[PDB]
DNA sequence: ATCGGATGTATATATCTGACACGTGCCTGGAGACTAGGGAGTAATCCCCTTGGCGGTTAAAACGCGGGGGACAGCGCGTACGTGCGTTTAAGCGGTGCTAGAGCTGTCTACGACCAATTGAGCGGCCTCGGCACCGGGATTCTCGA
DNA sequence: TCGAGAATCCCGGTGCCGAGGCCGCTCAATTGGTCGTAGACAGCTCTAGCACCGCTTAAACGCACGTACGCGCTGTCCCCCGCGTTTTAACCGCCAAGGGGATTACTCCCTAGTCTCCAGGCACGTGTCAGATATATACATCCGAT
């Protein structure tokens, strides 16, 4: 028969559709899983990982680095307003904190 | 001829081999007599890491030589 | 002989005064009262014995005697605190 | 003995499309694996609960879509819906 | 090669090998011997006058002569005041129970000669009922002083471990016969060495104890249903027994008599037990639970104070519940 | 001699530690603290070394975020020094001591 | 010449009145109009079961009453009696809402 | 049919009545526009989630269970309406 | 055969063991459900409902009422220290609030 | 043909307070209470079977989910109440 | 405001290591093709309950006046915290070594899903009495001005 | 310290509707087998956690001075509370209309499941460069003095 195409390639995605489809079947979420549900979900996870790596690669460039360090992931999420709403209850190991001094504390 | 395959646990076994036998053939005979899979074996001859493509006579291995067995595992 | 367990005794002292200053400097505070350090050793006493006990009781359910990095993650992430990088 | 699975091959493909010259350390890749597994459990857990509210036994792309609207904040939910529907219409065309 | 001490009450002499049984890092037990002399120094409160003129606090126990100047002289200078053994006044009566300071020293001394590797006591299945822990000397002394054991009670320690609890009870209570039962093979093996060693260091000081028995067995068996109910006071360390066997102990304790005392680490009944129509078969119906005063170092697995509780069986509470159910 | 005015070195330490990502508690006293809290469970516990680092990363992230809310309570009362009633007012609004 | 309570006495009398009752404190028809105009920005012709408007009000009452409890603690902390807008802003900041 | 300016229907006596169940005995005059802004942000978040539960059910009526489900996923779970 | 006994009666309970067992099977919690799991869970739910009705019936008696009103459930939960930890994020309809005036606000 | 816990909550009153009642507005709050702690315990026991790669929720997973969720003295007396019912169910 | 001394801090170049990133072989998990069965899509119908309007009663909101209490600024004083220097305690490091326990495989049996038949528990509808809400009239208490 | 006056609790009556008990009846839980696989268990292996060691030195500890911040006090003044009059629209009760919630029947197309297959991702090994470190110098920052 014809040569096999992965479901990620015919959806135009980078994340694995077949692995996400297996994790939905083996996760006790529903009795049955539709065919477009792992295609939709793998596109959302690929979108959200492309936003953080966009902003963290910008933070790595502002410190003249060519690798992303957990500090750059922390600076990316806390300086973006909507990534800070998702990951507001999330602590990142070796991530640190944003530089922030209250204006009352600065000397006169 | 025979060889000595010393493990890191303290077990040195006697294996009857031939100089035309490869390292792939040495790693296949230990599974026949000890049950250790071929992806879990590394051999030592005078500080070398032996390759499955070449034979025992390509590395100048005399009979009754002490070969050491570094245990690699799939993960860690 | 003596004994079956060497009991560790104080160990909250432990978390010293120049280590609470330099936890409050990341918090961005400029001046610190002398009564903060006894107050801060009691909070990190209540916390981190809620995490353990909720970390153990994942260890006894697995019949396992050794509390792993997961079951600290799953202890946190149960208290509304998600920790990345240890790793689930 | 058992081999592991992660998203590290796939996070690294997304990174080369976005910043083709930067790299990533192994501790930052372990945080990106924790991020993908966290957002997976939020979306699949909410979509599981929507099928149970509506007395359905299947999870479709309609239920992934409304779980994205419930969970993501404003402009993230707008663009992730448009990325998801773009993938399904390309998947079902060919 | 050896060094010997002599009993004041005519018992068998002691043995201390010169390949010394050092136990921990630094207690290096010649400190055992030089403190053993100090308790026999006042029994008999006239060894301090009989041995003031030459001895002093001395270091350098690595030499054989430093014990030897102290030990055979103790076999010799005892007779400066032992010599009155005949003719007008006997020594102390054997029917004397020790003081709490002397009993603390004997129980520490019997423990050092009995358990050889105390890390073997940690060999158990984790989170099982068979985990190991001990109760200190100070809580059992609190427990003996806050129950009032008459001359006819019967003491049983369920899960006696190595058995140090029943040795303190049998040497501080005038009762009939005491028991301890242990399931695990490692502490019950030390309990047999602990049994012999307690008796020979009890005639050596010349003190009496009540009679006791350390047994192997399971108290959840059919032999023990009859003889848990027939005892007056029960000690149990139920801190990690778990709910499945704490439920089994409640339906053995429900057959105890009036005034039956139970001292446990965890309660078998709440401290705030309200009785209604829903919990009439509970065991808190027929008992009154009080919490004892916590002390420092009370248990052996942690440093913080752990308080044990006291249970008293009275079937006069459910009647007082039934004495207000009729007229309204 | 030379001497900085009070507050100058303290602001210099705000900039020092809000720039770094390291752990600020010593590791052996924290590990010794963790092993003595776990003594309350009678049985012996073993603590894989990655779990103690997960407990320290979470305990320091808890306290740094608590001093941020504590600092806002001191500025609200027109003070510059934090004080134990600022920790108590922050933990009550957060929903911890109530 | 008429009777006149000192300021603060009637207010404490109203603390004890409304902490004893369980009734709703916002008028019901003005609250229902507010729900229907916020919902216009999401869906055009919504229909709103009358139990759903009462569930929205019971949640909005409980949110605001619990917010004024934390607002009151922020005003006592600054040694005041009046609540001010910076007390609401501090209370929502520590709670994790204002950020 | 167009409906506008209804936060002013939440009046100064009603906000004062809510503060006194909360235990406040004196209120500044600038509280009343803060409280209308806080209550508008709170109702926008709950109604947005309640409408996307009833769009997914393909209904045009917001039911009481849609409000209970929307409140539950914000941590504000609510008893007494069918949940 | 023998006359049917319910599983609640042979467990000594009031809550339905058979209904709880059906809700565990139809709730997508696991592939398989043990036999003692609905017996254990129905005993916990019967215990927790007996504590609230204990405390709410005491609150109804303190107001000289013979019926439990949602105010009495609110007064029961918020005056018990451990029921307030479970139901701390729970709002009860027509429940009101505890009477509590700060001591600074009381007149001099 | 719609079901609730109202029959079973009303039986627990007459054991506890044999001469009080509930209004129907507060009975519905008690039904919301039972359904809430049902899905908390069954939801946590589902994760415990998944963390340990089991496929069965047993009475042990319900026990350790009670110890995770209930605070302090509630968890002590719900565990002893649940073990009493299981040992009576298996001995009858 | 300006100036200089001193301390911190940013800048640049070297050098060096270990971790990222690439490559290769391989196995297991994803893909292609097919069948069978039931979930849900679709339509049609019923009747509930949502909406819109109306009018009247009156509770509540709005407006304004008036005055006192509280917010706020200023000042002064004493104390306690920061800074820095010398002393001291133990953390950190690296290296070695033991052994135990976590992870693994292989049997094997008991436990739970599935299915069929049967009946009693619980639900719906039904009366109906009493708890409670309302109303009024009395005593008790609290606040405020003396 | 004491009388006026305004709320508040307390003590009875009337009226009512909602909670409680009764009954008839499905349908969901129980009984009874049965099968197959999940989980318990024994055995085995080797990674990683515990413990110990000595050394170096980073960091904690302790001390002392002085400064600036907390805190208490006072005074101003204006803004908030309390009250009375007027006005507005909530609320209730009622009527009427119809959108759409809720249900049922029918059938189709979508998904689970199966087997065959094969290629992508994982493990492993290996090489080099990014980043850390060090040192020296340049320069920006603080602070006492003028
Ligand atoms: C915590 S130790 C108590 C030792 C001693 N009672 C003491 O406090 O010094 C509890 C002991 O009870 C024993 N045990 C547990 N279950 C038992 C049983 N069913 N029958 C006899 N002993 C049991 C265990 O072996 C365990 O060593």
């Amino acid at each position: 028969r014809a040569k096999a195409k992965t479901r990620s390639s015919r959806a135009g995605l980078q994340f694995p559709v077949g692995r996400v489809h297996r994790l939905l079947r083996k996760g006790n979420y529903s009795e049955r899983v539709g065919a477009g549900a792992p295609v939709y979900l793998a596109a959302v996870l690929e979108y959200l990982t492309a936003e953080i790596l966009e902003l963290a690669g910008n933070a790595a460039r502002d410190n003249k680095k060519t690798r992303i360090i957990p500090r750059h992931l922390q600076l990316a999420i806390r300086n973006d307003e909507e990534l800070n709403k998702l990951l507001g209850r999330v602590t990142i190991a070796q991530g640190g904190v944003l530089p922030n001094i209250q204006a009352v504390l600065l000397p006169k | 001829m025979q060889i000595f395959v010393k493990t890191l646990t303290g077990k040195t076994i006697t294996l009857e081999v031939e100089p035309s036998d490869t390292i792939e053939n040495v790693k296949a005979k230990i599974q026949d007599k000890e049950g250790i899979p071929p992806d879990q074996q590394r051999l030592i001859f005078a500080g070398k890491q032996l390759e499955d493509g070449r034979t025992l006579s390509d590395y100048n291995i005399q009979k009754e030589s002490t070969l050491h067995l570094v245990l690699r595992l799939r993960g860690g | 002989a003596k004994r079956h367990r060497k009991v560790l005794r104080d160990n909250i002292q432990g978390i010293t005064k120049p280590a609470i200053r330099r936890l409050a400097r990341r918090g961005g505070v400029k001046r610190i009262s002398g009564l903060i350090y006894e107050e801060t050793r009691g909070v990190l006493k209540v916390f981190l014995e809620n995490v353990i006990r909720d970390a153990v009781t994942y260890t006894e359910h697995a019949k396992r005697k050794t509390v792993t990095a997961m079951d600290v993650v799953y202890a946190l992430k149960r208290q509304g605190r998600t920790l990345y990088g240890f790793g689930g | 003995r058992s081999r592991k699975e992660s998203y590290s091959v796939y996070v690294y493909k997304v990174l080369k499309q976005v910043h083709p010259d930067t790299g990533i350390s192994s501790k930052a890749m372990g945080i990106m694996n924790s991020f993908v597994n966290d957002i997976f459990e939020r979306i699949a857990g909410e979509a599981s609960r929507l099928a149970h509210y509506n007395k359905r036994s299947t999870i479709t792309s309609r239920e992934i879509q409304t779980a994205v609207r419930l969970l993501l904040p404003g402009e993230l939910a707008k663009h992730a819906v448009s990325e998801g529907t773009k993938a399904v219409t390309k998947y079902t065309s060919a | 090669l050896e060094l010997r001490l002599k009993s004041p009450v005519g018992a068998e002499p002691a043995v201390y090998p010169w390949p010394l049984p050092v136990y921990d890092k630094h207690h290096d037990a010649a400190h055992e011997i030089i403190e053993t002399i100090r308790w026999v120094c006042e029994e008999i409160p006239d060894l301090k006058l009989a041995m003031e003129n030459y001895v002093l606090i001395d270091y350098d126990t690595k030499s054989f002569e430093s014990m030897q100047r102290l030990c055979d002289k103790y076999n010799r200078a005892i007779d400066s005041i032992h010599q009155l053994w005949k003719g007008t006044t006997q020594p102390m009566k054997l029917n004397t129970r020790p003081s709490t300071g002397l009993l603390r020293h004997i129980l520490q001394q019997v423990y050092n000669h009995s358990v050889t590797d105390p890390e073997k006591l940690n060999n158990y299945e984790p989170f099982s009922p068979e985990v190991y822990g001990e109760t200190s000397f100070d809580l059992v002394a609190q427990m003996i002083d806050e129950i009032k054991m008459t001359d006819d009670d019967l003491f049983v320690d369920l899960g006696s471990g190595v058995g140090q609890v029943v040795l303190q009870v049998a040497a501080a209570t005038n009762c009939k016969h005491h028991y301890g039962v242990e399931k695990a093979d490692i502490p019950a093996k030390y309990a047999e060495t602990m049994d012999r060693e307690f008796r020979k260091w009890m005639k050596w000081y010349g003190k009496k104890h009540a009679e006791y028995t350390l047994e192997r067995g399971d108290f959840l068996s059919e032999e023990w249903r009859e003889r848990i109910a027939n005892t007056s006071v029960i000690f149990v360390n139920n801190f990690a027994f778990g709910p499945e066997v704490d439920h089994q102990l409640k339906e053995r304790f429900a057959n105890m008599k009036e005034g039956g005392r139970i001292v446990s680490s965890k309660p078998f009944a709440p401290l705030n037990f309200r009785i209604n129509s829903r919990n009439l078969s509970d065991i808190g119906t027929i008992m009154r639970v009080v919490e004892l005063s916590p002390l420092k170092g009370s248990v052996s697995w942690t440093g913080k104070p752990v308080s044990y509780y006291l249970h008293t069986i009275d079937r006069t509470i459910l009647e007082n519940y039934f004495s207000s159910l009729k007229n309204p | 001699p030379h001497r900085y005015r009070p507050g100058t070195v303290a602001l210099r330490e705000i900039r020092r530690y809000q720039k770094s990502t390291e752990l600020l508690i010593r590791k052996l006293p924290f590990q010794r603290l963790v092993r003595e809290i776990a003594q309350d469970f009678l049985t012996d516990l073993r603590f894989q070394s990655s779990a103690v680092m997960a407990l320290q990363e979470a305990s320091e992230a808890y306290l740094v975020a608590l001093f941020e809310d504590t600092n806002l309570c001191a500025i609200h009362a027109k003070r510059v020094t934090i004080m134990p009633k600022d920790i108590q007012l922050a933990r009550r609004i957060r929903g911890e001591r109530a």
